[PDB]
């Protein structure tokens, strides 16, 4: 009778919308978890709608859908690519069991009750490449999505990328820089000069805050706070003052980098994406811009 | 050892009830039958709805562009809710045509001699910041595009009161070009009478770190006219060290 049972389980497992490659290797429990969560997903999708190696591969992050009690009803495949952890390993389980607690309250606040959500969370990563969950590491995800009614969170979890280990090319409109924990410039490359007008030599003593438009300081504050607590951030769009009048728009991804043999923090590395040209050229904002 | 059993049974209930043509029964069937029921039903039933999943969480849309011409090979209809743009417009078109003029060089370099990602302003002369994330494939780019996001004037000072920053509105507010305040201490534009009032005010903002304080005084306009002004300000402390970066004021004509 369990003959019939086990065999029907596996049969079931097979044509869930997944390869028998993975369908094959399931404990009945997983088949359940996944069955249900698959149904729930099709429902919620019906709730919102009233060949895809493209969308999967085009993405440099994955899709999570997570209930209000925190159970992750659905997760896109390529999560394994970014997190190591497979969809199979995860659907149905509590988000809180795979996230750095200390991030849990904040996760709870973005889980409930504008529906736009934008926050950073640390998640368990097990990737050279693959390890096991024993020595798992904390990976920061930028998560952006919408919450929905039930209550329900649909987010895209984008990894921030670690500057020493790139996978994408970089542009001419992108410069790179190093800071103390103070965000004092300690280093900057010589793309600055062409991009905003400073010699790198000039910025060494200087904290980064000297160069933000006042209108952006607090937002930056938020980023800093987060960079430190979590270890990485992507900042919003913000203006940096240029060598003479006016400013250019920017977006900076910051990563705390660690001494490998010391396991202490070292500096902050910043991939700084310049998003514009000097906007106001006529207008002078700070003391340095007045010289000459 | 056996609460395995009771959420296997929880599984069988919970599962059983979202299969409709099974939910529709007064009596609810056995193990295998609920299982094969779900099976055959699933068979009866992850593709473009994925696309809208993208549109809902990320506010994004798919597009393929030839690395050759920059001409748009394909654009997902999700472009329309994102960019307020007809698929029409993006099919006879080149992606260079769809961005900000200043964003062109960047684009030339993302389409040059793997995997790609960048930020650029795309038109809906009105542009929005868009993050495109994709990869190269047989010679093309398959990527996804994603969205997100006078009475007075603001200034910043070092603790001594030297102007270290003014917003351009200063010129309208007090008649001065930024150049004429920047570098000079704020108490110099102050009526001698109110100077102590200004000084002590700085004390209070620094002694008490983080909260805001207001002060009213006469400020020397560029036509040399004493202007009652309220300025209200607080210190800005580094998030890591909590020592004092500088003071932020807002100066509002009264
Ligand atoms: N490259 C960029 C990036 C963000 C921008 C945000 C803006 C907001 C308001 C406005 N009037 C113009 C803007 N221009 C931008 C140009």
């Amino acid at each position: 009778r369990r003959s019939k049972e086990t065999e029907v389980f596996y049969e079931l497992a097979h044509e869930l919308p997944l390869p028998h490659s993975v369908s094959s290797h399931l404990d009945k429990a997983s088949i359940m978890r996944l069955a249900i969560s698959f149904l729930r997903t099709h429902k919620l999708l019906s709730s919102v709608c009233s060949m895809d190696n493209l969308y999967l591969k085009a993405l440099e992050g994955f899709i999570a859908v997570v209930t209000q009690d925190g159970d992750m009803i659905f997760l896109s495949e390529n999560i394994s690519k970014f997190m190591g952890l497979t969809q199979v390993e995860l659907t149905g389980h509590s988000i809180f069991d795979f996230t750095h607690p200390c991030d849990h309250e904040e996760i709870r606040e973005n889980l409930t009750l504008s529906t736009e959500r934008d926050f950073f969370m640390r998640m368990k990563c097990t990737v050279g490449r693959t390890v096991n969950l024993k020595s798992a590491t904390w990976k920061v995800l930028h998560c952006t999505g919408q919450v929905r009614v039930l209550s329900c969170l649909i987010i895209m979890c984008e990894p921030i990328q670690h500057p020493s280990h790139m996978d994408i090319p970089l542009d001419s409109k992108t410069f790179l820089s190093r800071h103390s924990m103070d965000m004092k410039f300690t280093y900057c490359d010589d793309r600055i000069l062409e991009l905003i007008g400073y010699h790198p030599e000039e910025l060494l003593g200087r904290s980064a805050y000297e160069f933000y438009h006042a209108l952006d300081s607090e937002n930056m504050t938020k980023s800093h706070q987060n960079l430190c607590t979590k270890g990485q951030v992507v900042s919003g769009q913000y203006r940096m003052l240029a060598k003479h009048g006016g400013y250019v728009w920017l977006e900076t991804q910051g990563t705390v980098i660690y001494n490998p043999r010391n396991l202490q923090p070292q500096c902050i590395m910043c991939v700084n994406y310049v998003l514009s040209e000097i906007e106001k050229n006529d207008v002078v904002f700070s003391m340095d811009q007045t010289e000459s | 050892e056996r609460r395995r059993r009771n959420k296997m049974t929880a599984y069988i209930t919970e599962l059983s009830d979202m299969v409709p043509t099974c939910s529709a029964l007064a009596r609810k069937p056995d193990k295998l039958t609920i299982l094969r029921m779900a099976v055959s039903h699933m068979k009866s039933l992850t593709d473009q709805e994925l696309k809208h999943l993208i549109l809902e969480a990320a506010d994004g849309f798919l597009f393929i562009v030839s690395c050759e011409t920059g001409r748009v090979v394909y654009v997902s209809d999700s472009v329309t809710p994102v960019l307020n743009q007809p698929q029409s417009e993006w099919f006879g078109s080149t992606l260079y045509d769809q961005v900000h003029p200043d964003d062109v060089d960047k684009l030339r370099e993302q389409l040059s001699t793997s995997r790609r990602s960048f930020i650029c302003r795309m038109r809906c002369p009105h542009f929005v910041v868009v993050h495109c994330t994709g990869y190269i494939k047989a010679f093309c780019l398959v990527a996804i595009g994603r969205l997100q996001v006078p009475t007075e004037f603001i200034s910043r000072h070092n603790i001594e009161g030297i102007f270290t920053f003014v917003d351009h509105r200063c010129v309208a507010t007090v008649g001065y070009q930024p150049q004429e305040l920047l570098g000079k201490n704020i108490v110099e534009f102050c009526h001698p009478e109110d100077q102590q009032l200004l000084r002590d005010s700085f004390q209070q903002v620094v002694k008490l770190k983080g909260q805001v304080l207001s002060v009213m005084f006469r400020f020397r306009s560029k036509t040399r006219e004493w202007l009652w002004m309220r300025t209200s300000s607080f210190t800005f402390q580094n998030p890591y060290s909590d020592e004092i970066e500088y003071i932020i004021c807002t100066n509002t004509n009264v």
